[PDB]
């Protein structure tokens, strides 16, 4: 109700060049079925990854579970139930590029969609039926969940 | 009386007006209840290139704590930085001269780590 | 399979001259699937079986791997599956996970070398696979790169044992192998590792005899002309200058005289070094480091090694001109050395650029043996007329 | 896991690809290929040499757990129609039980008998003037002598009049290296 | 008179001692003259190359740039403390960055609430690797070294002076042109004010401890300094047994002093490279140079490693004595440190000779400044 | 090549066109000639404005000084009215024209 995506993935390397934040760092994850490449922008202070870990990651377009579409204002006080108390981490962010292999005579099988979480970035790199929510400039959430 | 627009300078052509006067409780302080007199530009430093103004701070806490008039003669090769350091980590600081000050407004201790330290400062 | 088939007998009747040209229009396609590369690789195999032959087999399965390792594949597990070395395992298996990782690890080479020097060792075509030679050099005379001198040692015996010994494989085992000549094997090796890591360039002048005397042997001739490529292909290196620095130059005269198999790479080194534009240096400066880099093809030509340097100098004057002083001082100094009988390839190679395209620079001042007309004069006795 | 076959399929089956890909050792765990063992006919050719490649790429001491389970998919897909999967199959057939992959692949194929057959030939006629491989850019003299016989000499294309500059290079800087030795 | 800090650029005024003049106009047909066409809004770019005046000023730069970086987190009470000081600010708090566990606000946040309409521009930060676009990540930078500003929003990258400065095609300059003007003067008031507001929380500073590296690298300084030096002296001594020989087109001294000059500034160079190798990324100096607010590259190596080759008129230090430079020196001495190669920092002083030679080019310096301005002033009233 | 490439909107490919134009824009793109003819003349213009260009600048160097900044315009009316570039569009190219 309201999420263009959900898969399992499963964090392969934490920043391998290198480490250029000390609070910030990305996750080059692949995902447990899918066959989908995904490079997170995750603070790490605040909420720790470590290598080897396995992850659910939902993009919904709206926390709410009714699909209510909010605007994007921070509403501290809105008691509605949401879908961010299933998880535990929780970024709103815009999706800013759609780049994909394409032909200019057939369609697209490989989608990148590209995010920016206020400046932290993610590239998920799929297929076409997998990624067929994501729309350009549009505002979606992040909705990670760590498990054994 | 120093007001703003009066021009001050150190001993390295370090010179600049006053910008503007606050009060003891709106200037920044360490730990302890030390305040700066003066709060000069970190900008006014790497072009203009005055690393004898930095060198003279830290000679000055060492000198100040150490209760003796410190030496600048320029050229010693019995006081470098690295011997100036070594004797400001014996009285309890940091070895660079570098001291966490709290900020003076909002009380939340700043991020960086502020150098602070006496300098000789003339009016002009 | 055919296809396969028929480029084998399209190379294998080529040679040398067409390795160079047919190799990446045979590798494009046994490269292209995996799968492809295991059919092709394990039937250059079972034909690189037969000692009659099968040298040409290997080294053209040796190009085909080279290439897969350029263009992505970790194809060296495929070549240690193929190879008797996996009858050893553990050994095999360590050579395995190096050459996946495409560096060399000390605990590694220890590994390896409790194996060897032992009484008995492994068969010793396990050793003799070039990437991982190649991955010798890199490690070992890159002019950075330092080695923590404890097991160096061990280093320069495995190379030893791997580019000295001999054996007799008489029906598949081997009774007389010698180690008689990997203690003078080691100690070059060992003297040529101490002058890339002491990089002192008086004391390189001053120890060049005994580096003379290193460079009659093959690993050290090549391992310094890859330490030669890795000092002087630094940007910015010609600012030392001597006669425009002809000290490391002397040193690839040296191994171009003392080998032959290396000319290849002699070559492509100073193709690439003539080919590469100098920037910061005088102009006047740019052009006689030209003279001395063709002062250098002229001692290759010198050596037999002439049909790929007058094909290139051929290709410079035609696809992509260089200075034509250069290709003038090129025929300047050829012709002031070589003398008839006269091959029909390198007349039929040297004729268009001296006839077509500056003519008239050949002679200034010669007089007491005389200039091109002698070889034109020679060109027009061999050929049918000139054709 | 469950709906494994379609799990292969969908972590394999780009076909635009024909590598092994990375990472394949951590796609191969003997709980998988205990999956993969009965749902082996149903997965598509292409997905199946992708695996049969991929178990090549094992480290030795996986392959020496189960070994057992690796040769049943070796049994299985020589069973098969596929020309690839057959071919792949009689060279890997000896690989987890040895360690070294098949050599004697001239039975049951007569594609192997011909490119051996005129390869042979054409190996025993091309003798002249040998491309040597690129391991005797390093071994010795007389450890080439014992490889692949002797130096073949090149071409003497012309005569030599004089020895070119470059002598009068090594002269002067032999020269120049006594007279440094000696300071 | 107090005056803004982004207005110091079109007047080359930097409050030491500066004041200036203010005229008043007395008619009212001349003050609604001056309001029509010399407001400091309507003279943000100037016509003389395209490109704005005005740029944002050294510790707003500095400030902004540690700002937008990708791990700058702000908790509620510093937003709210720093949207207070937005003039353009709608009311509108914006949806964090970081939700769940903490609402944790990035940076970039409240600089896209600072940046005016919906202005579209692509920069690269300062430091971005040229090998960058050529691989992957051209578009999910790693360095976070690629400024995209979009739909009026900061999606990415780090500002530096390439973004806000004034060099042409900038963030204000497309502020300038695809808005107005009047919302420029905004841009700049809120840049300045909510940047130095969060720079109270954050602090800046520069120390001591910000020009000392770790031994590792003052013993690769000297390794260089050393090698170098030796190969100056075997240089010299080529050039006394007539060894040396002559590049063509300029006398056997000549070449010997290309040769000497190549060398040491060979040295200059390695050693500025080696030393800007080790800032560990909180080096104050990098922090100026990076945003490209005050100082440059030279500074940090001249602070850190070496001086450098000190020169008057273009060559060395001449030999103002009969054939020597000082009377410390013997005669006819060609080296290093004769001639005027300064092998100290600035952290750790200069002998008296080197101290002397460099006075000497600070001189030609300050005789050059001194000397250049009525001449500049006299063609400056011709042309006019 | 790169030229005829990039600017000549080669029509006969029907899948191109069905990519980058909704389907009506298609058919009439490729059932009248006229429009052929006209979009042919704009790539005889552009070859004639190449050569003009090519006089004016002998040297290989294009950052010059014009008014409307065209690309930050057509990205700026990208971002105004929602594109979404995936889609077929609905402008017709001798509107363009
Ligand atoms: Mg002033």
């Amino acid at each position: 109700a309201g999420i263009l995506f959900e898969d399992i993935f499963d964090v392969k390397d934490i920043d391998p060049e290198g480490k250029k934040f000390d609070r910030v760092s990305r996750l080059h994850c692949e995902s447990e079925s899918f066959k989908m490449d995904l490079i997170l922008d995750v603070n790490i202070q605040i909420y720790p990854v470590d290598l080897g870990d396995k992850f659910r990651l939902v993009i919904a377009s709206t926390l709410y579970e009714d699909g209510t579409l909010d605007d994007g204002e921070y509403n501290p006080t809105d008691d509605r139930p949401s879908r961010a108390d299933q998880f535990e981490y929780v970024m709103y962010g815009k999706v800013y590029r759609i780049e994909g292999d394409e032909t200019s005579t057939e369609a697209a099988t490989r989608l990148s969609a590209y995010v920016s979480y206020g400046g932290l970035l993610m590239r998920l790199q799929g297929d076409a039926n997998n990624l067929h929510g994501f729309e350009v400039d549009s505002r979606v959430y992040l909705l990670m969940k760590k498990l054994a | 009386i120093p007001q703003i627009g009066d021009k001050f300078a150190s001993r390295h052509g370090q010179k600049g007006t006053c910008g503007i006067q606050y009060r003891q409780e709106d200037m920044p302080f360490t730990c302890e209840g030390i305040t700066p007199d003066i709060i000069i530009n970190p900008h006014a430093i790497p072009s203009r290139m005055t690393i004898g103004h930095l060198i003279e701070c830290l000679q000055g806490k060492v000198s100040a704590n150490k209760g003796e008039i410190g030496d600048a003669t320029p050229f010693n090769d019995a006081v470098n930085v690295q011997k100036i350091s070594n004797l400001l980590s014996d009285y309890g600081y940091h070895l660079r001269g570098n001291e966490v000050l709290y900020n003076g407004f909002t009380g939340r201790k700043i991020t960086s780590q502020i150098f602070i330290g006496p300098t000789y400062y003339q009016r002009l | 399979s055919r296809v396969l088939r028929t480029s084998l007998a399209t190379i294998l009747d080529g040679g040398e001259e067409n390795l160079e040209k047919n190799l990446p229009e045979f590798a494009k396609m046994v490269c292209h699937g995996e799968h492809t590369y295991l059919f092709a690789q394990a039937m250059m195999s079972v034909l690189a079986q037969e000692e009659q032959g099968g040298s040409a087999v290997r080294r053209i399965a040796q190009e085909v791997q080279r290439f897969a390792q350029e263009k992505g594949h970790d194809a060296s597990q495929i070549t240690l599956a193929l190879g008797t070395a996996a009858s050893y395992p553990r050994a095999c298996q360590a050579l395995g996970a190096m050459l996946s990782k495409g560096a060399l690890n000390p605990a590694d080479i220890t590994v390896l070398f409790k194996m060897f020097t032992s009484m008995d060792p492994p068969p010793v075509e396990l050793i003799r696979v070039p990437a991982f030679l190649d991955l010798f050099m890199q490690s070992l005379f890159k002019p950075g790169a330092r080695i923590n001198q404890d097991h160096k040692h061990k280093y320069i015996h495995i190379l030893a044992y791997a580019a000295s010994v001999v054996e007799t494989w008489k029906k598949n085992k081997r009774v007389s192998i010698n180690k008689d000549e990997l203690k003078s094997t080691s100690k070059a090796v060992e003297t040529v590792h101490n002058l890339c890591c002491n990089e002192n360039a008086s004391e390189l002048v001053a120890e060049l005899s005994t580096l003379y005397q290193c460079i009659r042997f093959p690993v050290v001739a090549m391992g310094v002309l890859k330490w030669v490529d890795w000092t002087v292909s630094e940007p910015r290196y010609f600012q030392l200058q001597t006669d425009h620095t002809p000290v490391h130059l002397a040193l690839l005269d040296e191994i171009s005289t003392c080998h032959q198999l290396l000319h290849p790479q002699v070559l492509q080194l100073l193709v690439k070094l003539f080919e590469t534009e100098h920037s910061q240096l005088d102009v006047m400066e740019q052009l006689e480091l030209k003279k001395t880099l063709l002062d250098r093809m002229v001692h290759l030509l010198s050596r037999g090694y002439v049909l790929p340097v007058v094909s290139y100098i051929r290709k410079c004057l035609e696809k992509l001109d260089t200075d034509i002083s250069l290709i003038r001082y090129f025929v300047t100094e050829v012709l002031d050395v070589i003398a008839p009988p006269y091959t029909s390839d390198f007349v039929q190679l040297f004729l268009p650029i001296l006839e077509n395209d500056s003519i008239a620079g050949t002679i200034k001042t010669e007089g007491e043996h005389d200039p091109v007309t002698e070889f034109i004069a020679h060109c027009k006795s061999n050929f049918i007329m000139v054709n | 896991e469950s709906d494994t076959g379609l799990w292969l399929h969908n972590k394999l089956g780009a076909t635009d690809e024909l590598w092994a890909p990375p990472s394949i050792a951590s796609l191969l765990t003997a709980a998988v290929i205990d999956n993969i063992r009965l749902c082996f006919h149903g997965l598509s050719s292409a997905v199946k040499l992708k695996l049969l490649l991929g178990t090549l790429h094992l480290p030795r001491r996986t392959v020496d757990e189960m070994k057992g389970a690796l040769m049943e998919i070796i049994q299985l897909a020589s069973l098969d129609s596929d020309p690839w999967v057959l071919m792949v199959a009689d060279i890997l057939k000896s690989f987890p039980d040895t360690g070294s992959l098949n050599l004697e692949l001239e039975e049951q194929n007569p594609n192997v008998q011909d490119i051996l057959g005129e390869l042979r030939e054409k190996v025993g006629e091309c003798e002249a003037s040998a491309m040597l491989p690129l391991e005797c850019q390093y071994l010795n003299k007389n450890a080439l002598t014992t490889l692949a016989g002797p130096l073949t000499p090149p071409v003497k294309h012309f005569q030599l009049k004089r020895k070119p500059k470059s002598a009068t290079l090594r002269a002067e800087l032999l020269q120049k290296s006594t007279e440094t030795a000696q300071q | 008179f107090r005056l803004n800090l982004s207005v110091t650029t079109p007047y080359n005024a930097d409050f030491d001692g500066d004041e200036m003049n203010l005229h008043l106009p007395q008619s009212l047909e001349t003050r609604a003259e001056i309001q029509e066409l010399a407001m400091v809004p309507r003279m943000i770019v100037t016509p003389q190359s395209n490109r704005p005046v005005m740029g944002i000023v050294q510790d707003t730069l500095t400030a902004v740039r540690k700002f937008t970086k990708r791990d700058v987190f702000l908790e509620r009470g510093e937003v709210m403390n720093l949207l207070m000081f937005l003039s353009t600010w709608d009311g509108k708090v914006p949806q964090p960055a970081i939700l769940k566990p903490r609402p944790l606000w990035t940076g970039k946040q409240i600089f896209s609430l600072i940046i005016p309409g919906h202005i579209n521009c692509i920069r690269t930060h300062s430091t971005h690797p040229d090998d960058e676009d050529s691989g992957p990540y051209k578009h999910i930078s790693p360095g976070d070294t690629k400024v995209v500003v979009e739909n009026g929003e900061l999606i990415m990258g780090i500002l530096c002076k390439k973004s806000l400065g004034t060099s042409a095609g900038s963030l204000v300059h497309i502020s300038y042109l695809e808005m107005g003007h009047d919302i420029t003067r905004l841009f700049y008031s809120n840049i300045q004010t909510v940047i130095n507001n969060w720079l109270l929380i954050e602090g800046h500073t520069i120390g001591i401890g910000d020009s000392i590296a770790d031994s590792k690298t003052y013993q690769d300084i000297q390794n260089t300094i050393k090698k170098a030096k030796q190969d100056v002296i075997e240089v010299i001594e080529k050039a006394h047994n007539n060894e040396l020989e002559p590049t063509p087109g300029n006398t056997l001294r000549q070449t010997f002093e290309n040769q000497v000059n190549r060398i040491l500034n060979d040295a200059r160079d390695k050693t500025g490279s080696s030393a800007q190798k080790s800032l560990s990324e909180y080096n104050n100096f990098k922090s100026m140079v990076v945003s490209g607010a005050k100082g440059s590259k030279i500074n940090i190596s001249q602070v850190i490693a070496v001086v450098g080759q000190q020169n008057v008129e273009g060559k060395r230090i001449p030999f103002g004595f009969k054939h020597r430079t000082l009377p410390h020196f013997i005669k006819d001495d060609y080296g290093p440190e004769s001639r005027g190669f300064v092998e100290n920092s600035y952290l750790a002083g200069l002998t008296p000779t080197e101290f002397f030679f460099h006075a000497m080019g600070g001189r030609e310096g300050l005789i050059d400044t001194a000397v250049k301005t009525a001449e500049t002033g006299y063609i400056q009233r011709r042309l006019i | 090549k790169a030229f005829e490439k990039k600017f000549r909107f080669d029509y006969t490919n029907e899948r191109a066109l069905r990519r980058t134009l909704q389907e009506d824009l298609v058919k009439d793109v490729l059932s009248n000639a006229h429009i052929q003819n006209e979009l042919e003349r704009e790539f005889e213009r552009m070859r004639e404005d190449r050569e003009v260009l090519r006089v004016i600048f002998p040297t290989g160097d294009s950052k010059v000084v014009l008014p409307c900044n065209l690309l930050r315009m057509i990205w700026n009316a990208q971002k105004i009215f929602h594109i979404n570039p995936r889609l077929p569009s609905d402008l017709h190219p001798i509107k363009v024209v």
